[PDB]
């Protein structure tokens, strides 16, 4: 019976935790205490030369928004399939590079639009105004929105478009200026946290994040559940990823499905399996194709429960969807759940 | 004795780096060098983008650049590595359109202008000769849809002028969208594609009698990169960039302008150091991103590329292209782009047939 390695980088998780199929994983654990470049690059470069791994399981507990740009640069390089269970790791990365084996646990930016505009369609919120920074994925974003928009007899009403430049000195305070022609009832917010705390403080500035005037963020701005700054405002409506039923050692559980699930359909129709990486610095086009190949299963994978399928893009097809409240007590309140169609939410009339 | 700040660069050859180290020094005597003091670290491209990325955090951010200058992959390393951190890079000879997208790189600056720019010319040409209807072949692909914009923009001065036929990028047989352009039956032709691909739709135009007269093939630079004019039709147009290649001239104008804007930073209070290691540090550079405002806001006259500056997305803001047209097997040059308007030479057009 042939083995296949599975690396799980594990960064700051104090945690523990099956399956019948043509190869058996030989998973080995590990953890990190750092989530910068030189460190993120170097582990899994190690834990190949030495341990011979062929693809990885990969959670944090933080909100490094970058971890996931990082870990997409890796796969690629490397043609070794990466997997982006948890924390900064899953945050949606928009586009990812072409070659790139990395996916992540968690719903498209479209998705999650799709469910703020589905939230917005049941307490007729539909005058409103988008704002984003330049994160990847606010063109797919406001694009999205606008989309659903154009072709309804609904009255959507879309006030304003903000796109705020966080790359300069911000010393005019034009994004200041720029929140001034904000004047609506929802407001929507694409960056990220790190980015998402400057909004609002200049918000809570501008009288913009007193009440009478309603927020809603994506996942990646709530990020965290247990943080919640004081520069947010209270009652930042949120998406977010449903770990309330989906627990950590859930996840990579899931995670080591996947890709012994691919590696398994691999050898069950085309009798070989990807050799374990050479080195982190050996790259070829021998790779290519195997590499092209696997990726073909990865992204269509069923395990003894659900449909844990992605997309070519990295995304999750069937995500975990929870919304959520920042509550007087700074607590995050699951107020509404998406169920794979419909939602269901808490409250009929809204929190007055 | 004063503060020593480095300034980083990954160099295409060992030479350079000395260029780049005499750059830093003759800085280091225009200045006037008592607070603050420039000091030149610098690496050569490791041709593994892993290892490149590597040695951007060990060999330079170890030590504490302000920017990187840039010349298996490019520099997606240097960009990725540096740009978490904020740390202005600046590319002294990429041209590839990508760079310019602030949400992917937004620590970049450059010194030459993204292959999209092209467009611009294409846009005057037209004005030129009253071109009003052109067919736009694309590669489907950032490169190529970044020109389409460009173009498309410059059109909308008063997008029904263009018709856009897009192709994905390493397709071998072009008649099928060939075939659909000689049904959209259009006499101008604009092409962005790499030279592997424009050779591919050079190719295919050749078997359908667009390659003849009538037509106008109208063609960036890449188009007419090597081993891509042995099958361009006749009398196509492309175009040149004027000493975009100079790896040398370029480190001498960076340095320049991040040395006046090195020292233009020290004007200000509360100013921080990037991190020394890559190790333990996951939060940016907190100055780099006004240093990065500095720069773009930073001007050079004289500069040996000529006046370098910088357009909103960090990219030079004007660029001049010795415009090019292919006869029998030479490429003589009708005319140059002095950056807004065309200036032709002696030499007339020979147009595609006579
Ligand atoms: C797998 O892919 C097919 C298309 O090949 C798709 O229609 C199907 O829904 C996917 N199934 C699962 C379980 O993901
Ligand atoms: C391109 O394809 C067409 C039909 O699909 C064929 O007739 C033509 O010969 C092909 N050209 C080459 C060079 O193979
Ligand atoms: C390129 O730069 C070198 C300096 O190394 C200079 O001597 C040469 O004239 C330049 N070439 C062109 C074509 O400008
Ligand atoms: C710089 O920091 C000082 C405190 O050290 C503060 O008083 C001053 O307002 C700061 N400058 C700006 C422009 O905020």
């Amino acid at each position: 019976p042939p083995s296949i390695g599975i690396a799980v980088i594990l960064v700051g998780t104090s945690d523990e935790v099956f399956h019948h199929l043509s190869v058996v994983p030989r998973v080995e654990l590990v953890a990190m205490n750092e989530t910068d470049p030189k460190s993120i690059i170097t582990r899994i470069c190690d834990l190949m030369s030495d341990r011979k791994i062929q693809g990885v399981v990969f959670a944090d507990d933080t909100d490094q928004e970058a971890i996931a740009q990082i870990l997409d640069f890796i796969s690629a390089q490397t043609l070794t399939p990466i997997l982006g269970i948890h924390g900064g790791s899953s945050m949606i990365m928009a586009d990812k590079d072409e070659s790139s084996m990395f996916f992540q646990f968690g719903p498209s930016i479209e998705q999650q639009a799709s469910v703020m505009l589905n939230i917005m369609e049941e307490y007729d919120w539909y005058i409103f105004s988008i704002v984003t920074t330049y994160f990847p994925g606010y063109q797919d974003f406001v694009n999205k929105i606008r989309s659903t928009i154009e072709n309804s007899f609904v009255g959507w009403e879309l006030e304003e478009v903000l796109l705020l430049d966080m790359s300069l000195d911000d010393g005019d305070s034009k994004i200041q200026n720029q929140l001034k022609k904000l004047q609506s009832p929802i407001i929507l917010l694409y960056c990220t946290k790190e980015e998402a705390t400057y909004i609002f403080e200049v918000a809570n500035s501008v009288g913009l994040t007193g009440y009478g005037y309603t927020w809603i963020v994506p996942s990646l701005v709530a990020g965290d559940t247990d943080t919640v700054p004081s520069e947010f405002p209270t009652g930042l409506i949120s998406v977010s990823y449903d770990e309330w039923d989906y627990g950590l050692p859930a996840r990579v559980r899931d995670g080591i499905a996947i890709i012994t699930t691919a590696a398994s359909d691999m050898l069950s129709e085309h009798s070989f399996i990807p050799e374990p990486k050479s080195s982190c610095y050996n790259t070829h086009e021998k790779r290519i194709y195997q590499s092209n190949m696997l990726n073909r299963y990865l992204i269509n994978v069923t395990f003894e429960g659900r449909d844990l399928s992605f997309s070519e893009d990295g995304y999750q097809m069937h995500p975990k969807l929870v919304i959520i409240l920042l509550n007087k007590e700074r607590k995050w309140e699951r107020v509404g759940k998406w169920k794979d169609k419909s939602l269901q939410m808490k409250y009929y009339v809204w929190p007055r | 004795d004063p503060k020593i700040v480095n300034i980083g660069a990954v160099l295409s050859t060992k030479k350079h780096e000395q260029i780049f180290r005499e750059a830093v020094n003759q800085a280091n005597k225009r200045h006037f060098t008592r607070k603050i003091q420039l000091q030149a670290t610098s690496v050569t491209h490791r041709p593994n983008a892993i290892q490149m990325a590597l040695s951007v955090c060990e060999d330079l951010i170890s030590s504490q650049v302000y920017a990187i200058l840039v010349s298996h992959l490019t520099p997606t390393p240097i960009s990725y590595t540096a740009g978490f951190y904020r740390i202005p890079v600046i590319g002294l000879t990429t041209r590839m359109s990508i760079y310019s997208d602030k949400s992917i790189h937004l620590s970049f600056l450059r010194t030459v202008p993204p292959y999209s720019h092209q467009a611009l010319v294409w846009f005057e040409m037209m004005r030129l000769f009253n071109w009003n209807h052109v067919i736009l072949i694309v590669s489907d692909d950032h490169e190529g849809r970044a020109a389409q914009k460009k173009l498309e923009t410059l059109l909308e001065g008063k997008p029904k002028a263009d018709k856009v036929l897009q192709f994905e990028p390493g397709t071998k047989n072009l008649t099928a969208l060939l075939l659909e352009a000689k049904e959209l039956e259009a006499r101008v032709i604009i092409l962005s594609a790499s030279e592997d691909d424009a050779t591919a739709v050079y190719k295919s135009a050749a078997m359908l009698d667009m390659t003849g007269a009538g037509y106008v093939w109208l063609v960036g630079e890449r188009e007419i990169s090597g081993s891509a004019l042995r099958y361009a039709p006749d009398g196509i147009i492309g175009l040149q960039l004027i000493n975009g290649k100079n790896e040398s001239a370029h480190i001498s104008d960076a340095v320049a302008v991040v040395a006046q804007a090195i020292h233009e930073l020290f004007e200000m209070e509360n100013i921080t150091d990037p991190p020394r290691g890559c190790v333990g540090n996951t939060n940016i550079w907190k100055t780099g991103p006004l240093f990065k405002r500095v720069l773009m806001s930073s001007k050079y006259p004289d500069g040996v590329t000529g006046r370098i500056e910088f357009n909103e997305d960090g990219d030079r803001k004007f660029a001049q292209y010795s415009i090019m047209n292919l006869q029998n097997r030479k490429l003589v040059q009708v005319g140059i782009f002095n950056g807004s308007y065309i200036i032709q030479n002696d030499r007339k057009i020979i147009w595609p047939g006579g």
